[PDB]
């Protein structure tokens, strides 16, 4: 009966149930130990224990990581809970776009740019990166920007480029009254015409959130422009055409 | 809307020349042609490749072993080029016939020619192996690509090499050929009594489907993320962001329990290994230990 | 129970149908209208593996197999214990997976995300479609779709390859395949990759994506990029199922001879069919 295969395929059960503690465990670095709606810690864990800690050493100086830790949103969250049992929606209190929450969540990042292997900002805008053009589809730049209202917000005057993947974050956008802002590469459609923006309508243009430099974006900064672009898929919808 | 499977608009620049880190530069190409082509599903820039002695090592007995079995190829089809076109996919450089054992004294058209193909092929592989390593640490990186690559060695080592060591001659190993080595595959299992009932071949199986159920699951995840910047994976390792929050966040509402961006890695890294790990355990026991594996599962039940 | 960052996400909305009627969660699952559906239909159709398993005589989960229907019934009803529980239970699956793919839309329409996940998750129902609806009404009988056993649905595989010789010679097959092996190579390289900058060397800080592009130019003179490899590891899966559903909706439909006849025209073409010596004259 127990002959060398038996024994062999055994020893790989045993392997496997230690390799998925293993795996489960690691992939609780984040967002662990587990919480009540109120924010105390829950009293079921489940069944595995949080990893010890490890620490990861940030380049450019910018210090070290240990997870987990200790763990905070250090923003407020303007919701209320709609129910006395746990499992049910909490509402927005307030503006839930201006507010920052559901699908227009963002995450309190570093209000540092991400750098490249050299220590340069990993973003530019193309009149700042030397070399840089468009090489192939339908430039933008100087087109029309339309929202989901079928209202022109403003026309493109840039593009926020990648530098080492060479690849096109953001359109930056010019506004009737001046300003510009950045719209995420993944949330536009580049037409012949025109650029259409299906998340937000002309006039929700001017809520995206605005950097504090012109030539450089934030982690904090890019986290409150996409979050923001996204909600309005949920939060412009009244204003979306058909 | 917008779904990032094809970029919309490409932008080039200078050629990146990479980090430097310990990298020895004279052993570093020129940069090739950039690739619209490519550009329009990745990144475009060609080059540069780094070159130095195992790679130019693991080129030299990759053309050997190429040109081996070409070579034969040449002699099956009478030195004829339209017999060559015609029966390409057939013709096969086999091993040493049984009564050889495991000696290198084979005449050439019956299965030396297969022993000096085998060598070069086995140059070949193991400086490229040399190589995963040396190119990480060059850079500091960990040495996971090495140890991943180890895993599909191993099956290969075990098919061509240890299995037939251990069975006593190297007729029991892989024929070069397109429809001789699938031949051989079917054979196997006929012979052995049906892989489908040997176990580590059961879960070689969920292994292979299980990275592609994986991949698609993280391929599909990061695309659904990428409007927050999601395939900037590293620095979303070290920074938190929305990204990696709603992708944990989508896979506990759906199935109760999720991922980190950093462990969705090793859960990726695993998964693909295990492949060929455990493949190779059950070609290693099929013969040496079990002559019929439908036999033997009937007593395991 | 939350993750520690979940609550700001758990907002009202999102749903396709029934409004906030369903809209909550039972401890990190979200409900909505189709997880109320995906509960009934694996709830009747686990019932009804139980009540096949009674009739079987077994509880033994390594012997129970839920059969379809013999060819005799074309592609009729069936009485419960003659296929007619295989038939139901086909129902239910099926819409159990739809129903978790509609289920996963509501999840993306919550957390603002791209709807990638569902359609890649309806290649595998494709796929499964293939084998039980597809190639059975193609073919005339619900006896051609598969059995519902641990290892009798390995042997119904077995069975239907050998039906037409080797089914390696099947080209589709081998294109699936291909991307079946190429899918698990890219996986464990982009798994090993990020792992290798995010845990460096000891004594070093961690890397930068710009090391995994060069360590893959050094090694292969081309870097796909961060974006292009998750592009390619979903088309790579996506195209490996979806040349297996190929594979199969062409044999015994169109195709039923031996596969290796299928290469047997290359050989015998007027020009060279003739010509003596090799392997074809
Ligand atoms: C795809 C082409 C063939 C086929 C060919 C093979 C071959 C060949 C093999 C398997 C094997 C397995 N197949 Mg099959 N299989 C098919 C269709 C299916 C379907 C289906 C509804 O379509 C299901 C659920 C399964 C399920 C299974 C598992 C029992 C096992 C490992 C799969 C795995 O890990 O995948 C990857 C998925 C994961 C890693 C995630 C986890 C999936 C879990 C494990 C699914 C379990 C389902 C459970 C047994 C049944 C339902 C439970 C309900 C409560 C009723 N197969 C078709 C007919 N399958 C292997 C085995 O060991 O068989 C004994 C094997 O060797
Ligand atoms: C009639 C056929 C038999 C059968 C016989 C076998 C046999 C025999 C074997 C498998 C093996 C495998 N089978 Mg089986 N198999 C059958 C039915 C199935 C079914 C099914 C639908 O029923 C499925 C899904 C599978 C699936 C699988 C895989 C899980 C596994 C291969 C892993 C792998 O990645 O290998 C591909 C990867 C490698 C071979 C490693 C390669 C590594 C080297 C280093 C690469 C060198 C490259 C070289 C240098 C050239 C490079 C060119 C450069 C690009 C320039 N089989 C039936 C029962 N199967 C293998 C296994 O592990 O079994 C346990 C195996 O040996
Ligand atoms: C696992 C059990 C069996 C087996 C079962 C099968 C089955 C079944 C199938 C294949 C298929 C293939 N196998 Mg095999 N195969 C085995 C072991 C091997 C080994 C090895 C080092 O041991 C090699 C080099 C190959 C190579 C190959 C390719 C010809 C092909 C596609 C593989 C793939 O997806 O690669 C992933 C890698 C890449 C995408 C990187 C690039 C790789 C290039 C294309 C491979 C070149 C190999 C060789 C030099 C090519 C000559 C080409 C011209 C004819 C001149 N097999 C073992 C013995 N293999 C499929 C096929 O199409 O067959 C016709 C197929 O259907
Ligand atoms: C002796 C057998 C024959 C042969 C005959 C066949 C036959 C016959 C078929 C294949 C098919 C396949 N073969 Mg073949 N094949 C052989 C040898 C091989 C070898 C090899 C190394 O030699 C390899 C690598 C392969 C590879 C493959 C794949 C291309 C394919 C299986 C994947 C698939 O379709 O997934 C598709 C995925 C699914 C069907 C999964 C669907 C899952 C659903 C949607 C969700 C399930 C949920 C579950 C029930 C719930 C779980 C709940 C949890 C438990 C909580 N074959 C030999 C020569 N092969 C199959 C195919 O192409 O099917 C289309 C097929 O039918
Ligand atoms: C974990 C399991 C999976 C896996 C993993 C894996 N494979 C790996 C690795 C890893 C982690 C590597 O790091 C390594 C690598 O470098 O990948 C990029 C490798 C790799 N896996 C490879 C192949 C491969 N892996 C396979 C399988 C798998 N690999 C598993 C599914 C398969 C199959 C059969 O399924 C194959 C064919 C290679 C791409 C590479 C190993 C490279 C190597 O060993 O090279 C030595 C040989 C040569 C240098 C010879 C090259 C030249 C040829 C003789 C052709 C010449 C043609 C002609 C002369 C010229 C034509 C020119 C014109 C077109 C212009
Ligand atoms: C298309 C590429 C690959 C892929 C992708 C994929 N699969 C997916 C997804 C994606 C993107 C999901 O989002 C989804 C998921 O949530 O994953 C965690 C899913 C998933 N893929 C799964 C399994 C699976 N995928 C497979 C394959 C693959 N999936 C492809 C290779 C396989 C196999 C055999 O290769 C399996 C086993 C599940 C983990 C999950 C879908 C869960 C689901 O639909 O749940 C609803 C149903 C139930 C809770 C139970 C229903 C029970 C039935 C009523 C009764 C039993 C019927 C069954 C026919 C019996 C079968 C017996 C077997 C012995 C034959
Ligand atoms: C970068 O990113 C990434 C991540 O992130 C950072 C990730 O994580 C992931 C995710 C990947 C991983 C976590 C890796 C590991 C995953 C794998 C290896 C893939 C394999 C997966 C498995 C084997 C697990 C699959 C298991 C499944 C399918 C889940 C288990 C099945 C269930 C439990 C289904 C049950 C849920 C259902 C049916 C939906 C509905 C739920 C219910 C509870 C229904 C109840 C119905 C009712 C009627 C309840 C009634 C109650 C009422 C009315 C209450 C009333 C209230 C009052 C008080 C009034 C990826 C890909 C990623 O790339
Ligand atoms: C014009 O044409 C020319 C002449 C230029 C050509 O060259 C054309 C070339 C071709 C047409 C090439 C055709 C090539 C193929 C068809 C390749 C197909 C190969 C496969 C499908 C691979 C099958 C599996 C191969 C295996 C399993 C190999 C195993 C190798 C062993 C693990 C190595 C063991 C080592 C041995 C036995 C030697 C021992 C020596 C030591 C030092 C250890
Ligand atoms: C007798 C049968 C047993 C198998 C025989 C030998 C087969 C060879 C297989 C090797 C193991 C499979 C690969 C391991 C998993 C992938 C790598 C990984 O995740 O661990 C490596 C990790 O630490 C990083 O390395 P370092 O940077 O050096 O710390
Ligand atoms: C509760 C379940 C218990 C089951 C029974 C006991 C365990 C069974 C036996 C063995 C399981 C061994 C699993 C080992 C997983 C691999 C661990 C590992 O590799 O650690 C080092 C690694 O981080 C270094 O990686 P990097 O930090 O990326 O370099
Ligand atoms: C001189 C020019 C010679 C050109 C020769 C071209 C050879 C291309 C071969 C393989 C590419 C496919 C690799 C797929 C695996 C990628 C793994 C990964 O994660 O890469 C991520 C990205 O590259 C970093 O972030
Ligand atoms: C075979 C692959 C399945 C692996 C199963 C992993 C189980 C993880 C469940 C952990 C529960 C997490 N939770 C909800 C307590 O936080
Ligand atoms: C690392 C992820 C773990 C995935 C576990 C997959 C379990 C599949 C079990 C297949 C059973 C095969 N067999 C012959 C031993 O029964
Ligand atoms: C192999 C099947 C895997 C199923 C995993 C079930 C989901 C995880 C359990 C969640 C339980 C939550 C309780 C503590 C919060
Ligand atoms: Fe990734």
């Amino acid at each position: 009966n127990f002959d060398l295969a038996s024994l062999a395929i055994y020893s790989f059960w045993i392997f496997l149930a230690g390799l998925i503690y293993y795996l489960q465990t690691e992939n609780m670095r984040e967002g662990y130990p587990l919480e009540n709606e109120d924010g105390t810690p829950a009293a079921n864990q489940g069944p595995f224990p949080l990893p010890k800690p490890k620490t990861f050493i940030l380049p450019h100086g910018r210090g070290t990581l240990t997870v987990p830790g200790p763990e905070s949103e250090d923003r407020p969250i303007a919701l209320a809970r709609t129910a006395v049992s746990e499992g049910f929606p909490h509402a927005p209190t307030g503006d839930p776009m201006k507010d920052g929450v559901g699908p227009a969540s963002w995450v309190a990042r570093r209000d540092l740019p991400e750098l490249d292997g050299h220590g340069h900002n990993k973003i530019k805008p193309m009149k700042a990166a030397a070399g840089f053009h468009v090489s192939a589809g339908k430039n933008p730049i100087g087109l029309p920007v339309r929202g989901c209202d079928l209202e022109i917000a403003g026309k493109v005057v840039d593009i926020w480029v990648d530098i080492p993947e060479q690849m096109a974050r953001f359109l930056e956008v010019e506004l009737k009254d001046g300003s510009t802002r950045l719209l995420p590469m993944q949330m536009v459609k580049v037409q012949s015409n025109r650029v259409h923006v299906n998340a937000l309508s002309s006039d929700l243009f001017a809520g995206i959130p605005t950097i504090k430099s012109p030539t450089e974006v934030t982690l904090l900064e890019e986290d409150k422009i996409c979050g923001y672009v996204a909600g309005g898929l949920m939060y412009a919808a009244p204003k979306r055409k058909s | 809307e917008y779904q990032n499977i094809f970029t919309q608009v490409q932008v080039r620049g200078p050629a990146d020349l990479g980090m430097t880190e310990d990298v020895n530069l004279a052993n570093r190409s020129g940069v090739g042609p950039f690739s619209t082509l490519l550009g329009w599903f990745g990144n475009a820039q060609l080059g540069p490749i780094y070159l130095g002695s195992l790679g130019v090592l693991s080129l030299f007995s990759g053309l050997m072993w190429f040109f081996t079995i070409g070579i034969w190829f040449w002699y099956q089809a009478g030195w004829n080029p339209a017999v060559f076109l015609r029966d390409l996919f057939f013709f096969s450089l086999e091993p040493p016939a049984p009564e050889y054992g495991l000696s290198f004294a084979a005449p050439l058209k019956e299965g030396g020619l297969w022993l000096i193909a085998s060598f070069f092929m086995f140059v070949a592989v193991w400086s490229w192996w040399g190589r995963t390593y040396l190119r990480a640490q060059a850079l500091g990186m960990g040495k996971h690509t090495a140890w991943a690559f180890l895993s599909a060695i191993w099956l290969w080592m075990v098919l061509g090499f240890i299995r037939p060591i251990l069975m006593g001659s190297w007729s029991e190993a892989v024929p070069y050929g397109i429809f001789s080595h699938l031949d051989w595959t079917n054979n196997f299992s006929l012979v052995h009594g049906n892989l489908h009932y040997n176990p580590f071949h059961g879960l070689s199986i969920a292994f292979l489907y299980g990275s592609a159920l994986l991949f698609a699951m993280h391929g599909a995840t990061i695309l659904a993320v990428s409007r927050f910047g999601g395939e900037r994976e590293l620095e979303q390792i070290a920074d938190r962001g929305t990204a990696a929050e709603r992708a944990a966040l989508f896979w506990r509402w759906t199935m109760g329990f999720n991922a980190t961006m950093e462990g969705i890695h090793r859960w990726a890294i695993w998964m693909a290994v295990l492949v060929t790990l455990t493949g190779g355990i059950g070609i290693l026991l099929s013969g040496t230990v079990v002559d019929n594996w439908y036999v033997w599962g009937q007593n395991h039940g | 129970a939350l993750l520690s960052f979940e609550r700001k996400y758990r907002v009202p909305g999102g749903t396709l149908v029934g409004g906030n009627l369903f809209d909550f969660w039972v401890g990190p699952f979200y409900v909505g209208f189709f997880g109320v559906a995906t509960f009934f239909f694996a709830a009747l159709g686990i019932i009804l593996i139980a009540w096949s398993a009674v009739l079987q005589g077994t509880w033994n989960p390594q012997l129970i197999s839920v059969y379809p229907p013999a060819l005799e019934y074309g592609l009729g009803g069936a009485p419960l214990a003659k296929g007619g529980l295989w038939q139901i239970i086909t129902i239910c699956a099926t819409g159990a997976f739809v129903s978790w793919a509609l289920r996963e839309v509501e999840i993306c329409r919550k957390l603002g995300i791209g709807y990638h996940i569902p359609f890649a998750f309806a290649f595998a129902i494709l796929a499964y479609l293939t084998l039980v609806l597809f190639r059975p009404v193609m073919m005339g009988a619900w006896g051609y779709a598969f059995p519902y056993g641990i290892w009798t649905h390995l042997d119904w595989v077995s069975n239907t390859g050998y039906t037409y010789g080797n089914f390696h010679y099947n080209p589709a097959h081998m294109i699936a395949i291909t991307f079946f092996f190429t899918n698990a190579l890219a996986l464990a390289l982009h798994g090993a990759l990020v792992l290798s900058a995010a845990n460096p060397e000891k004594g070093k800080e961690m890397r930068t994506p710009d090391h995994e592009d060069t360590f893959f130019r050094d090694l292969v003179g081309y870097s796909i990029g961060t974006l292009g490899i998750h592009r390619l590891g979903l088309l790579l899966s996506l195209s490996a199922v979806f040349f297996s559903a190929l594979c199969m909706i062409i044999t015994g439909t169109i195709w039923f001879d031996q596969w290796v006849d299928w290469w047997q025209w290359w050989v015998k073409l007027p020009w060279w069919a003739n010509i003596p010596g090799g392997i074809n004259g």
